Parts: C-alpha cells; structure tokens; sequence
C-alpha cells in the first residue's frame, strides 16, 4: 500500500504544550491502522529493535527457499537453485532436496 | 465641544475592544471547567495579560492581549461544539 502520516495545519510552526493540531492520514481505502506516539529520547537512550518496513522485507527474504541469482549446472539444477521442482511423464525430474535452509557457500 | 483629538479616540476603541472580552472571561474561565485541562491552563495565563493591559492602559499590551483573549476564545467555542 502506502500509508503516509503528516501535519493538517501548513502554519503555526513548533505548537505550544497541550495545543490542539490536525493530524492528516492518507491511505489505502479499508484499511486499520494503528498509532504510538513516543518521545525522542527514548529512542536516544535506547533505539535497539525498531520495526519497519525494510526489516519486513529482510525477514521475507530470510524465509527465501531459492538460493542461487539463477543458471544451474543443468535444467535440474535451474529449478532446484530457483526453488521449484519439476516431474514428466516421460521421466525428466527434479533433484531432490530434503533439507529446508540453504547450502552455505564456502566463504 | 470641540471634537476628540487624534490618537484620544483610538485609545478609547481599544480600551471598548478590550473592555468587552473582559465581561465574559468569567463565563469563558467557567467554561473551560467541563473542558480539558489545556484550555483551563491557556486561559488563565491569557486572562492575567488582559486584566493587566487595560488598567496599565499599554498600547502594546492591549494590542497583544486582544487578540490572544481572542483566539482562546476562538478554541472555546470550537471545543464546545465539538464537545456537544
């Protein structure tokens, strides 16, 4: 999607304690979000274990079942470095793989 | 009578200006009893400022209070139609 969260008001910069202001929030038709308002020093004591949006995508890409930027050593090996097996009637098949993590490269 | 002099007259439509807001501060500093603690706070500190600027009888005062004792009044009257 793309929730964006900023200020209603254009003028009245650095409003006084208790002020009223108007938070503007544009999103995705249907959606719920959800909201925490937090202090910055908090963060400067400890910002440790922030979510956001860029980790999600790291732990989706941590759950990756391919493990290789493609090719193969054969047509076999294409689909089971991409991820994917592959059976025929005629008997062309997929190598296979028993284990769910990677290979480790040798490093 | 020979006719107000120059800046006599717009002193005087200062002091009415100011004069009017005064005479329902005690309602409005009323009003911010059923109300949250912010307007009770912003009030109190603007009621002082207009109390004082119209018996010192300071030109800037009386300018600067007029229209802060307008805008929390502004902000009250708003809260109490959003309040119902």
């Amino acid at each position: 999607g793309s929730l964006v969260v900023k200020s209603g008001q254009s003028e009245d910069r650095q409003p006084v304690p208790g002020q009223q202001m108007t938070l503007k929030i544009e999103g995705d038709h249907g959606a719920r979000v959800v909201l925490v308002a937090v202090d910055k020093g908090v963060f400067v004591l400890n910002k440790k274990n922030k979510l956001t949006q860029s980790k999600i995508w790291d732990v989706v890409e941590k759950a990756d079942i391919g493990c290789t930027p493609g090719s193969g050593k054969d047509y076999a090996g294409v689909f089971s470095d991409a991820g994917l097996t592959f059976t025929s009637s005629s008997g062309q098949q997929t190598a296979q793989r028993a284990e769910l993590q990677c290979p480790q490269p040798a490093a | 009578t020979s006719l107000p002099t120059s800046n006599e007259y717009q002193n005087e439509k200062l002091a009415n200006e100011l004069k009017s807001l005064l005479d329902e501060l005690n309602v409005n500093e009323l009003a911010t009893g059923s109300l949250n603690t912010y307007y009770k706070r912003t009030i109190k500190i603007s009621g002082q400022k207009a109390m004082y600027a119209l018996k010192s009888k300071d030109f800037k005062k009386m300018s600067e209070a007029k229209y802060q004792l307008q805008k929390i009044y502004n902000e009250i009257d708003e809260a109490l139609k959003s309040k119902y």
